C-alpha cells in the first residue's frame, strides 16, 4: 500500500488478534500482552461497510426488453439486436471489472492508512519518552507498568509524568 | 529497564484473492462475491403473476386454438412459453410474428370484447377438420371464417369506431387456398382481397393460391395480421373474398408485462428476479446466469466471479 | 516562556453534502452541480436555423398540402413539428412514414426542381374538393394527379435520367379508389399498376379498391412512395392507371439537419442545445431535462442532481448546543 | 481522509479563516494571531480547478439521432429503439455516479494531503527547536516574537539561531 | 566533522506529457501509447482465411455469375468485397439484399449440393446474351431458368424433403418480363406466379410486367428470394410461370465468418486484427484506425492518442 | 503528488541517476558519491508493470457484427444502426479517457509514495544519530566513512555503535 505500514515496515499480521483489526502488543516488567484498538478498527470497517452498501444499492429493474436468443436465421434486424446486447454486456462487464479494481486498490490503501494513522498517533502521545525502532515498535525509555500501557492504549498517557526519567535513560 | 510497545494488525491463516489496479491476484483477509452465478432452477410464483403456457404459445392462446381455450380469461406479469408447446388448429403464419408476440406480451392480457360486425350475404363460422372442437370441425375462437352464401360473396364493407379511452387490438387474417377450384368454391371471385384501415393507415393483402406442404391434412394457409385502433379513430374492413374476420378486439394495457421462453418449473416462493434458468437472488449487483432476465435483477456480465475486498491485505505470520 | 504554533484549515458555516466511495452523504465546504435540470421553456432561434412547422408536419410541407405552401423550398437545421399540426388535402398514407420523415428531416431542405415529364394521352392536374387551393379544387403542389384523356388511359412509360452530380429524391403515389365505378371512371382499366424503377431497384404497387374511413369527403386514399436516383442512374415510371406522378425532384443534402416534436415557443436568444422542453445551457456535463436533444448538449442521465466537491471536508467546531 | 489530518488529528476547521484554506494560529509573548498560508491554499485550489475544468470539457454534439417517443404501438423495431436508448441512459447515469464518487473521494484525500504537507513542512523547519503536541500544534521552546513567527510562516526561520536556547528549555 | 546523506529520485532531460484527474498536461519520465493509429495498409492472409472477391460481390459468387465461377464451393473466415466488383449476368435485384449478404457471409461457405429436381413439361437451362459463359448465352450457375416445352407450361408442383441433420438454404427467383409478348412467349400464361413453401412459411410472388432501365441489353429483371429448410421439413415449389428454379441448396454453418468492404491488398503476414485500411497490431487496448474491424482487435475510440504514464513525475535539474 | 516528496520537499530529480529510480547521494570525509536503491525502484516498477499488463490484457474478439458504412439512404433502420455504433464509440472513448486519467494520477501518487517510504525508512534506520534537514537530506552527526554509508544503504547500519558520538555532537 501507499503508506508502507501493512506489508511494509510492519513485517506481518497477527493471526492471534481476533477481537480487532489493529492493535497493541507489549513487553514490560509484568510480562507480555495484547489488546485490540477499537477506534482504528471501527474507522476501517465503517469505511468498508460504506463502500459495500454503495456497491450493492439495488439499481436495476427491467420488464419487457428485446429478444436475445433466436431460433431462426433472419439477417439484418437480428444482427442488430445481437450487436446491441453484446455491446451492452461488454460495457457492463468492463464497468464491473474496473469498479472492483478501483475499490480494492482503495480498500488496501485505506486499511494501510489506518494502520499508519494509529502508529503516528501513538508516537505523538509518547513525545520524547520513546523512540521508533522502525519495525512498528516503540522502545519506551521508562518503567511502564500495565496501568501505564492501558493509559497509552486508551488515550490517557501523560508524557510529562515520565519525561525526566525517560530523557535521562535516552541521553 | 524500559518497555516495548508494538503496533500491528490482524491476519488469518486462509485469506482470499482479489484483483486491483496493479495485481491480478492479491491476498486480503476477506472479500464478498458480486456476481450471482447460481439459480434454484425454479421460477418463483411471487411476487410477479406467472402464467405457464404449458402446451400453448401466447399467439395460439390469442388466436384461440382449441387446446388453448383455457387461456381466454387470462392475465400475466410474465407469460412463460415452453419448448413442448404445439399448434393444433388451421395452419397459419404471422408476418412479423415477433412483433405481434411482443406487443401482446407487453399488454399483459387476453381480454376479448365481442363486437357486432354485420357480414351481409356471407356464411359465417367456417370450420375445418384441422381444428377440431368436440366431435366436429372447428376454428380459432376469436376469428370468423367467412365464405359464400348461396352462389355469391358480395363486397364486405364494415366499420367499427373506437369510442373508448383505450387502444383496441384487432386480429384478422387472410386465407390462402391451395387451388383455383377451392378459391372460387369458397369465395366465388377468382382473386380475393382484404383491406383493413384506420384514418391514417392501411394494410391491403392479396391472397396467394398454391400447393404447400401438408399440415394437419391441409395445403392451404391463413396469414395473420393485426391493427391497433386508438381512441377517436375508426376501423374499416373491406373485402371481396378470403377474409378471416375478427369477432371483436383485445383490450390493450401498458405496464410491466412480458414473456419468457423457459422450461424451468414454477414453484411457491418469492423472488424479484426471474431468468430462464429460474429465479435468482438480487442481493448482488452483477450476475452471470442469463442475459435474459425479468424484474429487479443484477446486471448481466461475462465474469463468473468478481471479489470485492472487505478487509486489509493478509500478511500471515 | 515559550510559544505555540497551530496549523489548521478553514471551515464554513453552511457546507454541502456530497457522495464519495465510502459515504453516500458527507459534508464539504463547497460543491458544484453537474446535472442541468432546468430550461427556459423556450427554443432559442440562434445559432441553429429553426423552422417552426406551425400547422404543418414535415411530410405535409414536402407533399405540398395548400396550407403548407409557405414551406416551399425551405431549409432548416431543426424542423419543429407542433402538436396542433393538421393535414387538409387528399387523404393519404405513407408506408414507412417514419423513414421518409427521417430522411427528409436529415437532408434539411425542401428545395424542389420541376422536370418536364411528358404524360402522353392522359389528363394532368387533377384536383379535389378535399384539397382546396384558393376557392376551387386543388391538390398537393408537388404531385400530378393523372386521369384519362377522352375515353382512354394508355400505358405511360417515361424516363428521367440523372445527369447531375447530386442525388435526386422523387416523391410519387398510387391512388386507391373506393369503388370499381371510380376506378374505371378515372383510369378506364379495371385494375391499375404503378412500377417505378432505376437500374438496380424497382417498386411495383397494385392499387386496392375499397372504402377506407371518410376523411374530408373521401373514402379513397393515396399511398405515397419515394425513389432516390443517383448520378448516372435513370428513373423509369411505367403505369396503366392510378399513378400520382411526381412533378420533379427534391435536392438531397447531408449535414446537421434534424426534426423535433415540441410545443415550446421560439425566442430571440442564443443556445447550442435544444430539447423539446426548450433550450438548455451546456456548461454542465450532464442533464436530466430530456433524452431528446439537438446540438452541443450535456449527456442525459437519470439523476436530477450530482454534486462535485470543490472544497475540503467541512468540520465545524462542535458546540455545547 | 487517508492522511488523518482533516477530521483527524486536527480537531476542527476555523470558520474565522476567510483569506485562505490552510494556515497558522500562534500564541507568543506579544499575544495571538492568525495568517493564511497562500502556497498550500493555491496547491489545493489549483488541483480542484484542474479537475473541475477536466470534468466540464464540452465533448458531445449530436444532431439527427433516433426517435425516442412514439405515438403508435409497433413491436419489434420500437422495442429495440427504446432498449438502445434505455441502455445508453443507464450506462451514462452509471458513468456520472462513479465519476463524482471517485472525484469526491480524491478531493477529500488531496485536501487532507495538503494539510498534512504543510504540517510536515513546518515541523521540518523547526528542527529541534519545537515538539509536536499531536493536535496540529507545535510547542516552540524559545522566545518567538512576531518577527520570528512571520519568519516561520514565510520560510526564512533559521533554526540554528535559537537552537541552544531551545535545546536547554527542552532537556532537564 | 559529519556527513550528509541525500535521498532522491531520477529525472530525464526529455520527459513526456500525460493527462491525469487534475491536469490535462503534466510531465512524467516516460509513457506508452494506448491508441493504435496506424496500419500497414495491407490485409494479412494469416491466421484468418481471407477470400479476396476480386471482381465479385458475395451475392454474385452465390448466384453464380460466370466471371465468379472460380468462387464455387469456396469458404472463408473473411470475404473481402472490392469497390471494383461488377455484375455481368442477368440484371437482378434482391429484396432484403443486406440480409441475404449477411446470412451468407456469416455462414462462411458457398458449398452447394445439387438436387435432382424433376421439372416435368418445361424446358430447362435457359440462357441470355447478357450472361455469357464461354462464347454463348448462359445464366447463373446455381439457378435454372425454366421456360415452355413446345407450346405449354404446365403447373409445376415439386417437393424436396430435408432428411439431413443440417439446415438447407435455397436460392430461387422470379422473372419479371418487360412486355406481354415476352411473358407469353416464354411462359404461355399471361400472368405467372411462384409459390415456395415449407410447413412453417410460404412466399408467393407475382411477376410484374414492364420496362425497367436497360442493363446489358435488357429491360427485364429477376428478383431473388431465399428459403431455409430445417431438418424434417420439406420444400414445395409451385408455379405456372416465371420460376427461376434452384438447382440444389447451400449448406449453412455457424461460426466466426464475416464480410468486409476493402480495397487494401492482401499480403503474406500474420495479424489477428483486420480493418478496411488493413491489418493493425493488437498490442494496444484502443485504436482510432477504423470502427469496422474483424478479429482480436483494440476497441475503437475517437482519440488519436492516449498516453499511459510508465514513470514518475519528471522534475529536471 | 499526495505524499509531497517528488516535486515537493525534494526539489528536483537527478538526471545523473541511470541505474535506478530512487537512491542516495552522500558527502563525507572521503568525498561524494551516488548509489541506486534497488528495493524501492523494484516496488515502483513492479506496480507499474502490474498495471500495464492489466490495461493491455487483450479482452475482445468480434467476428460478424453490423454494417457501419452505407452507400444508400434508407431512413429508420440505418438511423438506428448508426446511433447504436455512435453510442458505443462514445462510451468506449469515455472509458479510455477516464482510465488513463485515473491510472496516471495513481502512477504519480504511487511513485511519490515509494520516495516517501524510502525516506521514512532511512530516518528510522538512523534513530537519534541524524536530523532531517527538510529537503530530502539527513545531516549525520558522526564520522561516516564509505563503509558506514554502504551500511546505511544496504540495511546493516547499527545505530547504537555511533549513538554516543552523535548524541554529543547534536547536544
Ligand atoms: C363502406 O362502409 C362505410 C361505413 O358504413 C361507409 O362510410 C360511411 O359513409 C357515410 C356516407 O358517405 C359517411 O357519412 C359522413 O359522416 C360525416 C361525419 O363524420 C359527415 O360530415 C357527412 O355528412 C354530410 O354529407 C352527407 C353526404 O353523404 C350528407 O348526407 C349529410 O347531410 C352531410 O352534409 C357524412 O354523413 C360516414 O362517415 C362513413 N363512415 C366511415 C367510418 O367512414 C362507406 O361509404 C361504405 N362504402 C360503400 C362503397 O358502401
Ligand atoms: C403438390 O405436391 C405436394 C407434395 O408432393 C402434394 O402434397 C402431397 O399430397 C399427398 C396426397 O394429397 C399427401 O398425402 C398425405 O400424406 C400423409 C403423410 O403425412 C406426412 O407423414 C410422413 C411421416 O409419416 C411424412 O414423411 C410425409 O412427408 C407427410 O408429410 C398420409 O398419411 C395421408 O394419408 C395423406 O394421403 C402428401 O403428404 C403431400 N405431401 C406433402 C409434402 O405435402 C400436393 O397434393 C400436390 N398438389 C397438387 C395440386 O397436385
Ligand atoms: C462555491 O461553489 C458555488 C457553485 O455551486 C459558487 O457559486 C457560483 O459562483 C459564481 C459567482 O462567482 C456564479 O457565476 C457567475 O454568474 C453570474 C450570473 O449568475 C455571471 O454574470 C458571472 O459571469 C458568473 O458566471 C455562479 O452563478 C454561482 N452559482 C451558484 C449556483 O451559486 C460559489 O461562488 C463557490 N464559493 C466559493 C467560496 O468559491
Ligand atoms: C419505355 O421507355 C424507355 C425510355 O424511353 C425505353 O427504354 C429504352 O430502350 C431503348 C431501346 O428501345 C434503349 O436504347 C439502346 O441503347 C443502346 C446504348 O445504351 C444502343 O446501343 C441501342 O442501339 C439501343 O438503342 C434505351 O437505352 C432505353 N432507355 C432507358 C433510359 O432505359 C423502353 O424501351 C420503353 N418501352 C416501351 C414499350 O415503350
Ligand atoms: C420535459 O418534458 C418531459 C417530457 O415531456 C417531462 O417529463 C414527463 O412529465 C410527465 C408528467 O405527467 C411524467 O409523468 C413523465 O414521466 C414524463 N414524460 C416522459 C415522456 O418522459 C419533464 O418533466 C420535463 N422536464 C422539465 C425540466 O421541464
Ligand atoms: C482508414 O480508412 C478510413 C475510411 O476511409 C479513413 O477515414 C477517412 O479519412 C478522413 C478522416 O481521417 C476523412 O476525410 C474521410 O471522410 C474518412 N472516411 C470515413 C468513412 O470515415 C481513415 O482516416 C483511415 N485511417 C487510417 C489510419 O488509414
Ligand atoms: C467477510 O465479509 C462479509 C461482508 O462484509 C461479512 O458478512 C463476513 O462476516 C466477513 N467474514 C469474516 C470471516 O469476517
Ligand atoms: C371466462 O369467463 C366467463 C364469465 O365469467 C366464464 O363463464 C367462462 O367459463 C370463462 N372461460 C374460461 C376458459 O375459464
Ligand atoms: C442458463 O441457461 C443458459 C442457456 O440455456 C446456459 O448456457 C447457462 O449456462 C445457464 N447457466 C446457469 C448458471 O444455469
Ligand atoms: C425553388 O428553387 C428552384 C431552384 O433553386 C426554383 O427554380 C423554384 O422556382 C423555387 N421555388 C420557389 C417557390 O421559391
Ligand atoms: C520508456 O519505456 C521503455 C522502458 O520501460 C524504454 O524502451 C524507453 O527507452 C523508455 N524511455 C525513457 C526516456 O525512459
Ligand atoms: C462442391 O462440393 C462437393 C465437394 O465436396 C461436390 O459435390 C461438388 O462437385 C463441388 N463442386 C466444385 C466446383 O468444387
Ligand atoms: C553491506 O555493507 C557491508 C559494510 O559496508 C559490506 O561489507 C557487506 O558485504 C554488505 N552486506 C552484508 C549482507 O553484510
Amino acid at each position: 500500500g501507499l503508506f508502507g505500514a501493512i506489508a511494509g515496515f510492519i513485517e506481518n499480521g497477527w493471526e492471534g488478534m481476533i477481537d480487532g483489526w489493529y492493535g497493541f502488543r507489549h513487553q514490560n516488567s509484568e510480562g507480555t500482552g495484547q489488546a485490540a484498538d477499537l477506534k482504528s478498527t471501527q474507522a476501517a470497517t465503517d469505511q468498508i461497510n460504506g463502500k459495500l452498501n454503495r456497491v450493492i444499492e439495488k439499481t436495476n429493474e427491467k420488464f419487457h426488453q428485446i429478444e436475445k436468443e433466436f431460433s431462426e436465421v433472419e439477417g439484418r434486424i437480428q444482427d442488430l439486436e445481437k450487436y446491441v446486447e453484446d455491446t451492452k454486456i461488454d460495457l457492463w462487464s468492463y464497468n464491473a471489472e474496473l469498479l472492483v479494481a478501483l475499490e480494492n486498490q482503495h480498500t488496501i490503501d485505506l486499511t494501510d492508512s489506518e494502520m499508519n494513522k494509529l502508529f503516528e498517533k501513538t508516537g505523538r502521545q509518547l513525545r520524547e519518552n520513546a523512540e521508533d525502532m522502525g519495525n512498528g515498535c516503540f522502545k519506551i525509555y521508562h518503567k511502564c507498568d500495565n496501568a501505564c500501557i492501558e493509559s497509552i492504549r486508551n488515550g490517557t498517557y501523560d508524557h510529562d509524568v515520565y519525561r525526566d526519567e525517560a530523557l535521562n535513560n535516552r541521553f | 529497564p524500559g518497555a516495548t510497545l508494538c503496533l500491528g494488525h490482524h491476519a488469518v491463516p486462509n485469506g482470499t484473492l482479489v484483483k486491483t489496479i496493479t495485481d491480478d491476484q492479491i491476498e486480503v483477509t476477506n472479500a464478498t462475491e458480486l456476481v450471482q452465478s447460481s439459480s434454484t432452477g425454479k421460477i418463483c410464483n411471487n411476487p410477479h403473476r406467472i402464467l405457464d403456457g404449458i402446451d400453448c404459445t401466447l399467439i395460439d392462446a390469442l388466436l384461440g386454438d382449441p387446446h388453448c381455450d383455457v387461456f381466454q380469461n387470462e392475465t400475466w406479469d410474465l407469460f412463460v412459453e415452453r419448448s413442448k408447446a404445439f399448434s393444433n388448429c388451421y395452419p397459419y403464419d404471422v408476418p412479423d410474428y415477433a412483433s405481434l408476440r411482443s406487443l401482446v406480451a407487453s399488454s399483459g392480457t387476453l381480454e376479448f370484447i365481442t363486437e357486432g360486425f354485420t357480414w351481409t350475404g356471407v356464411t359465417q363460422n367456417g370450420g375445418s377438420n384441422a381444428c377440431k372442437r368436440g366431435p366436429g370441425s372447428g376454428f380459432f375462437s376469436r376469428l370468423n371464417w367467412l365464405t359464400k352464401s348461396g352462389s355469391t360473396y358480395p363486397v364486405l364493407n364494415v366499420t367499427m369506431p373506437n369510442n373508448d379511452n383505450f387502444d383496441k387490438l384487432y386480429i384478422w387474417g387472410v386465407h390462402h387456398p391451395s387451388t383455383n377450384q377451392e378459391q372460387t368454391s369458397l369465395y366465388v371471385q377468382a382473386s380475393g382481397r382484404v383491406t383493413v384501415s384506420t384514418r391514417r393507415s392501411q394494410q391491403t393483402i392479396i391472397p396467394n393460391i398454391g400447393s404447400r406442404p401438408w399440415v394437419r391434412g391441409l395445403s392451404s394457409r391463413i396469414s395473420i395480421y393485426w391493427t391497433i385502433v386508438k381512441p377517436g379513430d375508426v376501423l374499416v374492413i373491406n373485402s371481396n373474398g378470403n377474409l378471416i374476420a375478427p369477432r371483436g378486439y383485445f383490450k390493450m394495457r401498458t405496464g410491466k408485462s412480458s414473456i419468457m421462453r423457459s422450461d424451468a418449473p414454477i414453484d411457491t416462493c418469492i423472488s424479484e428476479c426471474i431468468t430462464p434458468n429460474g429465479s435468482i437472488p438480487n442481493d448482488k449487483p452483477f450476475q452471470n446466469v442469463n442475459k435474459i432476465t425479468y424484474g429487479a435483477c443484477p446486471k448481466y456480465v461475462k465474469q463468473n466471479t468478481l471479489k470485492l475486498a472487505t478487509g486489509m491485505r493478509n500478511v500471515p505470520e
